[PDB]
C-alpha cells in the first residue's frame, strides 16, 4: 500500500495510488481527452505548474519512448489517471510509465474517479490542486497547499522555460521505417527561420525542418533588434506556458517585426502574443481546450479540421482590431482559433499545426508560412 | 450545403432475413435512416422481407415492402413508387448486392433513380477485391501479396506462388462467406470450389498469411465538403485469422503509440478517398505487426455494418442517422451531435472515458457434427456488448452478459486432471467459441502468460489482465468469505467479478455475497455515455454501472416508471423477434406517458438505441445488475415477458428479492413451463395431451414406453425414438418420453389475456408437420388446410388456459391436429418469436396492447377486442445456417436451428408461399428434372406430387422403392442408383446439375444417416430441395404463382383491414 492523495481548492479529495515520486505538488489542474499520446502530452512545455489529469482510464498502455518525448523534461506538475496498466505492450517502449515517472520525479496518483473529477473541473472551472504521496498523506496539508497557491493567473511562466542561450535546430520529423533522422547540415536548408522560445514543443522544429526551414531558437526575451541582426526569412512564436502580459518584452520586439515585412508566425502562445501586439485582448479560459479531436473551422474555405489543442487563455474576438482578421474558429465553442493581419504578412493558429500528439488535419497552417516566406525572398 | 432538393422520394433497400454474418445490426441501421429521412422530411419507401423488424413498421415510413428481396420485385417497386433516389448501404450485402444488381439490369437507368450514400463504381471499387488492391498500391499503402483467381486453376496457381496457409476471400462477400483458411492443398480445394460459386462475381482473393499479427479496424465518416472523422477505433482481442465478428474486440485501440494511430488514422482515410465514399462512413481494416509497427490494409466496406453498430453503441455518435443526413447533401458541420442535447456538432472524433468489450455468440451445440474451430469465415450467431472503467471490469460485465451461464471465468477444465494442461493447450493453439475460458485455464494450471501468448497470438496486454484477476480468484479462495471484507470486495467489484463467481469461490450462496454489499453499503455508480469524455454536458441518459464515486444516474421522482428486461445477445431461437417486443412495449409505454427504462446489452438492436426509451441501462441482463437498478430507479413494474427466456428466467428470483414483476406472475410462468406442473392444469381443465411418462432407468422406459406407444419423443437435444430397439440405441448415445404425433398438423396460435377476455392474435398453420420445431417451419396466417371447426376448438382451448393459468398480457400455445383430434402441445405464457409476423400480418400491434394490459390498461378500454382474419393470406418462411456448416446434414427436426425468417403476403395461399420461398433465397426453378426419393409412409402422397411436377413439366427420377410405387400408379421416372448401387448415383447426377429440385423425405436415425449424401449435396450445388411431404406441396403450388407479378405495401395491406 503506496498512497497518494489529491485535493481540489474547493476541498474535494480523491484518495487512490502512488504511481510517481513521493512527496507533493502543486498545480492549476486540468483535463486532457486524448485517447493516445500521453508522453507527449507530459513533455510539453505549456504544461509547466500544471497538474494533468486524462480521460483516458488506461495511461501507458505503451510505455514510454525517447521519440516520444515533445521537450527536454516533463513539465507536468503532476499526472493524475484512473488505471496504470499491469505492464507496456508496445515494440517501441524502452521503459514503463511507472519508472518513467521515477526517473522524472514526478508525483502521480492513480486509481481515482478522473470522470468525477473531469465534470467539475468542466462544471465550476480551472482550479488548483495539491496531490501528495506517501506514507500518510495529509489532506488538510494537500488542502493547504492547494489554497495557498499562487496560481497562474499573473505568472510569466514563458520565462521559466526557454533557453538559457541561443542555438540552432536542423533536425526533421521521425519516420516509422528511419526513426528520428540525423540532424541536416546547414546548407541543406533554404530557409532560415528565427524562433522564439516561449517553451517550444520539439514536433515544431521539426516539421518546420521538414519544410525547409534552418532555425535558430532563441529566448523569450530577446530583442527585436538583436534578431533582425540576423536576417531572418521568416519569424516564428512557439508555444508555451501561460499567457503574456500586455506588460511585457516579447510584445514589444514582436511589434516591430510587425513594422518591417518579415513573415510572422505564431502558435498556441506565439497566437496570443500576435494578437496582443497587434492590439487584441486575451482572456483566460473556464476550463480551457485540452485534447485532440476538436473541430476547428476555417472560416475561409468552410472546412473543418480535427485538431490537438491545449491552452487556457484565448484571443477575445469581439475586441479585435480591424487589421485582424478571423481565420478560424472552434466548432466546439466558437472561440477565435485563428488570425491573419491584413496589413501584414502576419497569421497565427491557437490550435496545434504540429500536433504530436494528435491529428495531422492543421499541418498545412505551415505550408502558408512557406509562402509567405518564399514571397518575402523575392523582394 | 443543406439538404438536397432536386431528391424528394428515397427507396432504402433493407437487409432481408438474420443470418450468420448479417443481422440485426441492419434493423437498427435500416430503422435510423428511415428516422433520419423522414424527419428531413423525405417520402421514405423501403424493401425488407424480414417482418420482425421495427424498420417494416408501417408508420415508420411511407411505402413499406415486405416483400423477397429480388431485383425483378424491387424492379416493380421502383416501378410502382417512382423513387428518386436509392439507398444502399445500409441493408448488408443483400443491399449492396441488389443496387448493384439492379444497375446492371438497367433498372435505375429506365426510371431515373440515383444512387446515394454511395455509388455503384465506389461500391465495386471497395467490394471487388483486385480493384481494392489496385486502389490501395495507387496511394502507397500496403497489402498481403496476393492473387486473383476466376477458375480453379488460377487459384491452385496463387496458392503456389503464397503458400499454406494462404487465406481466401470472395469478392462480393462479407461475414468471411464463401472463405477460409487453407493448410493444405485439399482444404485449398473445398473452400474455394466454395467461395468462387458463392461469389456474386464468381472471383477469389488469395493471400498469405499474415496469422497472429494484431487486428484492427476504423469506423470513418465522410461528408461532400471532404471533411472526414473518425468516429471509433476497434483493437480485436483474438488475433488476424479469426474473423472480427467470431473475434472478441474492444474500443478504443490499446496498443498503438499516437504515431501509429496518426498513421493508421490517415491510411483509414485516404481508404474512403480513393475508394469514392463522398457522403456516409466506412469501415476500414488493418493488420499491424506488433514486432515493428508494419501495417498492413485488409479490407473496406462501404456502408453501415456489425462494427459501425458496435463503434455507434461505443460511443454515442449515431453513425447510420448521420450518414443518411449526409446522403441527402448535409454535411458534418450543418448536424448536430444528439448526446450533447445538440449542442455541438455532429463533425468531430469521438472521446471516451471507458473501456468497451464485445464478445461473440455461438450455438455450436446446435450443430455436432459441425467444425467448431474459429476462422476466416464467421460462424457466431450474436454478440453482447459491455462498458466498464477499466478493461477488466468491461471483460467481465461482458462474460455475464453473455448467455451461456458464465459468471465470468468460470473453468473448464479440473485442477486435477492429468490431461488438462494438453486440452488447455489444444484449445490455445486452435480457437474455439470457448478460448476465452480455458485461458484462464491455463493461468490456474501454471502456464505463463508467455506460454499463453506463444499459443494464442493475443497481446500480452489483455493476457495480464487475465491472469491476475485468476490470481485474485485464488485469494478469495483461500481466504473464503470470512476475508471479504470491504476493502477487499470492494477491489473485487471493481475489477468487474460477479457477485455470482464470488460466490462460488467462497462457496455461499450469490445472494450472501450481495447481502454482504449491502452490509457494506457497496454498491456500483452509473456513469452516461456523452461522446467527449465527459468534456461535455449530456441530456440523454444512456448509462452502465461501474465501482466508482459519482453517480450520474438522477433518477427521476417524478413520475411512474416502467422497466422493460432485454434478452442479451441474440442466439438461436431467442432472436431479434423478441427484441422487436420489447422496442414495442417502450414505444407505446412512454407514448402513453410512462419513464421507460430499457435493460439489454445487445449492441446490435433497435432496443439498445437510446431514442427507443427514456432511459437506457446498457448492462448485462442478469440478476445483480437489474437488482441495482431497481433499487435506484424505484419502478413502478418491470417487464420480464418479452425478451425471451434471458429474463423470462429472473422472474422468480427478481420477484423473491422485492421486485414489481407486472404481467404474467413467475408462478404463473412456471405453472406453464414445468411440465409436471403443467401436465395437472390440462387434466384440471380436461384438456388432451399426449401420453407421456417421465422415466429414470433404461429398462424402465422400454417398458413406460410399450405403455405410452411408439413412436416416442425423448426430451432430457431431442429426439425421435421409433422402436424398442431404437430406444436403447438412443439410450446408449445418451428424462421425459411422450407419445409422437406422426402426420400431425402443427398450429401456433398467439393472443392476449387481460383478466377479462381473450384476444386471439393470431392462428397459424404449419406447412411442416409437427416433429419440425415451429421455429423452423413455414406457416400460414390464416390457416390454408384447417377446418373452421377444429380453429374454433383450439380458441376455446387457448381462452380456458389463459384464465385458467391466469395469463396477463401475451401468451402462445402450440397444438397438434390429428384425425381430426386437438392435442396440447405446449402454452408459453409470455411474448413468442411469431408475435411480430402476427402483428404485421393482422395489423394489430400485440406488443403493444399487451405491454397496456401489463400496465394497467383492459383491452376493451384500449378497443382491441375483436380477432383480426385479413383479407390476404401471410406466410412465413426460415432461413438455415446449414450452409455455413457444411458437416451438419441439412435436415429438419424437433430442434430449432433457423437463424430468420421472411414474410410472403399474396391473394392466395399459393401466392404468398411463392412470395416467402423466394424471400428465403431458396434456388427453386419452374422447370427441370426433379428427384424424388421418399419414405416408406410417404411412398403413397408423392404419387400425387409425382403428378402435379409432370403437370408443370417437370422430369422425374427416383430411387429405387419410389420409382416402383411411381410405377403402380402409372408414373415412370427415370431410376437413379443410390450411391452403393453403382454408377450414376444421385450424387453424381446432383453434382452434375442435373436437378433444379429435390424432394427427400427419411425417417428413422439410420435411414437418415444413410440418406445424409442427398441432403448435403443438394447444398452443396444449390439445389432447391424440400425435406418434408408437406413442404414439397407447398413447392408444387407456388409453381403456380409468379412472385414478381403483384407488390403490395404494408400500409396497403393494413388499409384492407375491415
Ligand atoms: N492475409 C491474411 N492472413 C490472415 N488472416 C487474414 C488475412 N487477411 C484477412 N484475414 C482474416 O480474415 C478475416 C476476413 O477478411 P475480410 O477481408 O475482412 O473479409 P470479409 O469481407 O468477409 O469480412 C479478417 O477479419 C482477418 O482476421
Ligand atoms: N408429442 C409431440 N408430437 C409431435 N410433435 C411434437 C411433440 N412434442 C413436441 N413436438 C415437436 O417438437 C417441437 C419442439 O417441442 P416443444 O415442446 O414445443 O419445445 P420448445 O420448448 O423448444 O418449444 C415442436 O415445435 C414440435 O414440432
Ligand atoms: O443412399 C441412400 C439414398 C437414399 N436413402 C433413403 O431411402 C429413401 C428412398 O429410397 P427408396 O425407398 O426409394 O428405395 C429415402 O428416405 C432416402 O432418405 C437411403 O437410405 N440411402
Ligand atoms: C448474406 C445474405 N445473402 C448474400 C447477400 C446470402 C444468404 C443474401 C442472399
Ligand atoms: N420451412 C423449412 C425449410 C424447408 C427446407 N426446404 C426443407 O424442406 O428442409
Ligand atoms: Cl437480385
Ligand atoms: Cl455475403
Ligand atoms: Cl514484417
Ligand atoms: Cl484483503
Ligand atoms: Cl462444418
Ligand atoms: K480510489
Ligand atoms: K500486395
Ligand atoms: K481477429
Ligand atoms: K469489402
Ligand atoms: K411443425
Ligand atoms: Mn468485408
Ligand atoms: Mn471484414
Ligand atoms: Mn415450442
Amino acid at each position: 500500500i503506496k498512497s497518494a492523495l489529491l485535493v481540489l481548492e474547493d476541498g474535494t479529495q480523491f484518495h487512490g495510488r502512488a504511481i510517481g515520486a513521493t512527496g507533493s505538488a502543486v498545480g492549476e489542474v486540468v483535463f486532457n481527452t486524448s485517447m493516445t499520446g500521453y508522453q507527449e502530452i507530459l513533455t510539453d512545455p505549456s504544461y509547466s505548474r500544471q497538474i494533468v489529469t486524462l480521460t483516458y482510464p488506461h495511461i501507458g498502455n505503451v510505455g514510454t519512448n525517447d521519440a516520444d518525448e515533445e521537450s527536454s523534461q516533463v513539465h507536468a506538475q503532476g499526472l493524475v489517471i484512473r488505471d496504470l496498466p499491469l505492464i507496456a505492450s508496445n515494440f517501441r517502449n524502452t521503459e514503463d510509465l511507472s519508472s518513467y515517472l521515477k526517473r522524472h520525479n514526478i508525483v502521480a496518483i492513480a486509481d481515482i474517479d478522473t470522470r468525477k473529477l473531469t465534470r467539475l473541473l468542466r462544471e465550476k472551472g480551472a482550479q488548483n490542486g495539491c496531490i501528495i504521496a506517501g506514507d500518510n498523506p495529509d489532506a488538510a496539508l494537500a488542502l493547504e497547499k492547494a489554497r495557498a497557491f499562487p496560481g497562474l493567473n499573473g505568472m510569466d511562466l514563458a520565462k521559466e522555460v526557454t533557453t538559457a542561450e541561443a542555438y540552432s535546430w536542423t533536425q526533421g520529423s521521425w519516420t516509422l521505417t528511419g526513426g528520428l533522422p540525423e540532424a541536416k547540415k546547414e546548407d541543406e536548408l533554404p530557409f532560415h527561420v528565427v524562433a522564439y522560445d516561449f517553451g517550444a514543443k520539439r514536433n515544431i522544429l521539426r516539421m518546420l525542418v521538414d519544410r525547409g526551414c534552418r532555425l535558430t531558437i532563441v529566448p523569450a526575451q530577446t530583442s527585436a533588434e538583436d534578431v533582425l541582426k540576423m536576417n531572418p526569412d521568416g519569424i516564428f512564436l512557439s508555444n508555451g506556458p501561460g499567457d503574456p502580459a500586455p506588460d511585457d518584452y516579447a510584445i514589444t520586439a514582436i511589434q516591430k517585426f510587425l513594422e518591417t515585412d518579415i513573415p510572422v508566425f505564431g502558435i498556441c502562445l506565439g497566437h496570443q502574443l500576435l494578437a496582443l501586439a497587434s492590439g487584441a485582448k486575451t482572456v483566460k479560459m473556464k476550463f480551457g481546450h485540452h485534447g485532440g479531436n476538436h473541430p476547428v473551422k476555417d472560416v475561409e474555405k468552410n472546412v473543418v479540421m480535427i485538431t490537438a489543442q491545449n491552452h487556457g487563455f484565448a484571443v477575445d474576438e469581439a475586441t479585435l482590431p480591424a487589421n485582424l482578421r478571423v481565420t478560424h474558429k472552434s466548432l466546439f465553442d466558437g472561440t477565435l482559433q485563428g488570425i491573419h493581419r491584413t496589413d501584414k504578412p502576419a497569421f497565427s493558429f491557437q490550435g496545434h499545426p504540429e500536433a504530436s500528439p494528435g491529428p495531422h488535419d492543421a499541418a498545412p497552417l505551415f505550408d502558408h508560412f512557406i509562402e509567405l516566406i518564399e514571397q518575402y525572398r523575392k523582394t | 450545403m443543406p439538404k438536397r432538393t432536386d431528391i424528394k422520394s428515397i427507396l432504402i433497400l433493407g437487409a432481408g432475413p438474420i443470418v450468420i454474418g448479417q443481422a440485426c445490426e441492419f434493423d437498427y441501421s435500416g430503422a435510423q435512416a428511415c428516422k433520419a429521412l423522414r424527419e428531413e422530411g423525405y417520402r421514405v419507401i423501403l424493401v425488407n422481407s424480414n417482418p420482425a423488424t421495427i424498420m417494416t413498421d408501417p408508420e415508420m415510413a411511407d411505402a413499406t415492402y415486405i416483400e423477397p428481396i429480388h431485383w425483378e420485385v424491387v424492379r416493380k417497386i421502383i416501378e410502382k413508387e417512382r423513387p428518386d433516389a436509392v439507398l444502399p448501404t445500409m441493408g448488408g450485402q443483400t443491399a449492396l448486392n441488389c443496387a448493384l444488381e439492379l444497375e446492371r439490369q438497367g433498372v435505375l437507368e429506365e426510371f431515373g433513380v440515383t444512387m446515394i450514400g454511395a455509388t455503384a463504381d465506389a461500391i465495386d471499387k471497395a467490394e471487388d477485391r483486385r480493384r481494392f488492391d489496385v486502389a490501395m498500391k495507387k496511394i502507397g499503402l500496403e497489402t498481403a501479396r496476393s492473387g486473383i483467381a476466376h477458375t480453379m486453376e488460377e487459384a491452385l496457381a496463387v496458392a503456389a506462388d503464397v503458400g499454406f496457409p494462404c487465406i481466401i476471400r470472395p469478392s462480393f462477400t462479407m461475414g468471411g462467406s464463401g472463405g477460409g483458411i487453407a493448410y493444405n492443398r485439399e482444404e485449398f480445394e473445398e473452400i474455394c470450389a466454395r467461395g468462387l460459386d458463392l461469389s456474386p462475381t464468381k472471383e477469389l482473393l488469395i493471400d498469405e498469411s499474415l496469422i497472429g499479427w494484431k487486428e484492427y479496424e476504423m469506423e470513418v465518416v465522410r461528408d461532400k465538403n471532404d471533411n472526414c472523422i473518425i468516429v471509433c477505433s476497434i483493437e480485436n482481442f483474438d488475433a488476424m485469422g479469426i474473423h472480427t465478428g467470431d473475434s472478441i474486440t474492444v474500443a478504443p485501440a490499446q496498443t498503438l503509440t499516437d504515431k501509429e494511430y496518426q498513421i493508421m488514422r490517415n491510411a483509414s482515410m485516404a481508404v474512403l478517398r480513393e475508394i469514392g465514399v463522398e457522403t456516409g462512413g466506412s469501415n476500414v481494416q488493418f493488420a499491424v505487426n506488433p514486432k515493428n509497427g508494419r501495417l498492413i490494409v485488409i479490407e473496406m466496406n462501404p456502408r453501415v455494418s456489425r462494427s459501425s453498430a458496435l463503434a455507434s453503441k461505443a460511443t454515442g455518435f449515431p453513425i447510420a442517422k448521420v450518414a443518411a443526413k449526409l446522403a441527402v447533401g448535409y454535411t458534418l458541420d450543418e448536424l448536430m451531435n444528439d448526446i450533447t442535447g445538440g449542442r455541438t456538432p455532429a463533425s468531430f472524433e469521438p472521446s471516451i472515458d471507458y473501456v468497451v468489450t464485445k464478445i461473440p455468440r455461438f450455438n455450436f451445440e446446435k450443430f455436432a457434427g459441425a467444425n467448431d474451430r474459429l476462422t476466416t469465415q464467421m460462424k457466431s450467431v450474436g454478440e453482447v456488448m459491455a462498458i466498464g472503467r477499466t478493461q477488466q471490469e468491461s471483460l467481465q460485465k461482458a462474460l455475464r452478459g453473455l448467455e451461456v451461464g458464465a459468471t465470468g471465468f468460470d473453468p473448464k477444465v479440473s485442477l486435477d486432471d492429468p490431461e488438462a494442461l494438453t486440452k488447455i493447450r489444444r484449445e490455445l493453439k486452435d480457437a474455439g467459441a470457448d478460448r476465452i475460458w480455458y485461458i484462464a485455464d491455463a493461468f490456474r494450471a501454471g502456464l505463463s502468460v508467455d506460454g499463453v501468448f506463444n499459443l494464442t497470438n493475443i497481446d500480452r496486454w489483455f493476457l495480464v489482465q487475465i491472469e491476475e484477476l485468476v490470481r485474485l480468484e485464488e485469494k478469495v479462495a483461500e481466504v473464503g468469505i470470512t476475508g471479504l471484507n470491504a476493502d477487499f470486495l470492494r477491489q473485487l467489484k471493481r475489477k468487474g467479478f460477479a457477485d455470482a463467481r464470488l460466490a462460488k469461490l467462497a462457496g455461499v450462496r450469490e445472494a450472501e455475497i450481495r447481502k454482504l454489499r449491502d452490509q457494506y453499503d457497496l454498491h456500483p455508480v452509473y456513469k452516461r455515455v456523452d461522446t467527449c469524455a465527459a468534456e461535455f454536458a449530456t441530456d440523454t441518459a444512456y448509462m452502465y454501472s461501474t465501482y466508482e464515486e459519482e453517480c450520474e444516474a438522477n433518477p427521476s421522482t417524478d413520475r411512474e416508471k416502467i422497466m422493460v428486461l432485454g434478452g442479451g445477445p441474440n442466439r438461436i431461437g431467442q432472436g431479434i423477434e423478441f427484441d422487436y417486443c420489447c422496442v414495442h412495449a417502450s414505444l407505446a409505454l412512454r407514448e402513453d406517458g410512462y419513464e421507460t427504462i430499457m435493460v439489454n446489452c445487445n449492441p446490435e438492436t433497435v432496443s439498445t438505441d437510446y431514442d427507443t426509451s427514456d432511459r437506457l441501462y446498457f448492462e448485462p441482463v442478469t440478476l445483480e445488475d437489474v437488482l441495482e437498478i431497481v433499487r435506484i430507479e424505484k419502478p413502478k413494474g418491470v417487464i420480464v415477458q418479452y425478451g425471451g427466456q434471458t429474463p423470462l428466467k429472473l422472474a422468480r428470483a427478481l420477484e423473491a428479492a422485492g421486485v414489481p414483476v407486472i404481467g404474467t406472475s413467475p408462478d404463473a410462468i412456471d405453472r406453464a413451463e414445468d411440465r409436471e406442473r403443467f401436465q395437472h392444469a390440462v387434466e384440471r381443465l380436461k384438456l388432451k395431451q399426449p401420453a407421456n411418462a417421465t422415466v429414470t432407468a433404461i429398462e424402465m422406459a422400454v417398458e413406460k414406453a410399450k405403455e405410452i406407444g411408439y413412436p416416442l419423443v425423448v426430451r432430457p437435444a431431442m429426439e425421435i425414438v421409433y422402436d424398442e430397439a431404437d430406444l436403447r440405441r438412443y439410450f446408449q448415445t445418451a428424462v421425459l418420453l411422450d407419445h409422437f404425433l406422426d402426420d400431425a398438423v402443427e398450429v401456433d396460435v398467439d393472443a392476449i389475456c387481460d383478466g377479462e377476455m381473450v384476444l386471439i392474435g393470431g392462428i397459424m398453420e404449419h406447412i411442416e408437420q409437427a416433429g419440425v420445431h415451429s421455429g423452423d417451419s413455414a406457416c400460414s396466417l390464416p390457416a390454408y388446410t384447417l377446418s373452421q371447426e377444429i380453429q374454433d376448438v383450439m380458441r376455446q382451448q387457448v381462452q380456458k388456459l389463459a384464465f385458467e393459468l391466469q395469463v396477463r398480457g401475451l401468451m402462445n400455445v402450440q397444438f397438434a391436429v390429428k384425425n381430426n383430434e386437438v392435442y396440447l402441445i405446449e402454452v408459453n405464457p409470455r411474448a413468442a418469436r411469431t408475435v411480430p409476423f402476427v402483428s404485421k400480418a393482422t395489423g394489430v400491434p400485440l406488443a403493444k396492447v399487451a405491454a397496456r394490459v401489463m400496465a394497467g390498461k383492459s383491452l376493451a378500454e384500449q378497443g382491441v377486442t375483436k380477432e383480426v382474419i385479413p383479407p390476404y393470406y401471410s406466410v412465413k418462411e426460415v432461413v438455415l445456417p446449414f450452409n455455413k456448416f457444411p458437416g451438419v446434414d441439412p435436415l429438419l427436426g424437433p430442434e430449432m436451428r433457423s437463424t430468420g425468417e421472411v414474410m410472403g403476403v399474396g391473394r392466395t395461399f399459393a401466392e404468398a408461399f411463392a412470395k416467402a420461398q423466394l424471400g428465403s433465397n431458396s434456388t427453386m426453378k419452374k422447370h427441370g428434372r426433379a428427384l424424388l426419393s421418399v419414405r416408406e409412409g410417404d411412398k403413397e402422397r408423392v404419387v400425387d406430387l409425382a403428378a402435379k411436377l409432370l403437370k408443370q413439366g417437370f422430369e422425374l427420377d427416383a430411387t429405387h422403392g419410389t420409382a416402383i410405387v411411381l410405377g403402380e400408379a402409372g408414373i415412370n421416372p427415370r431410376l437413379v442408383n443410390k450411391v452403393h448401387e453403382g454408377r450414376p448415383h444421385i450424387q453424381d447426377r446432383i453434382k452434375n446439375g442435373e436437378y433444379t429440385y429435390i424432394i427427400n423425405t427419411t425417417s428413422g436415425r439410420r435411414a437418415i444417416e444413410d440418406s445424409r449424401v442427398i441432403r448435403r449435396s443438394a447444398l452443396q450445388y444449390k439445389v432447391h430441395y424440400d425435406t418434408t411431404l408437406n413442404g414439397g406441396f407447398a413447392t408444387a403450388m407456388a409453381l403456380n404463382a409468379d412472385a414478381t407479378e403483384k407488390v403490395i405495401s404494408v400500409q396497403e395491406m393494413h388499409a384492407q383491414i375491415k
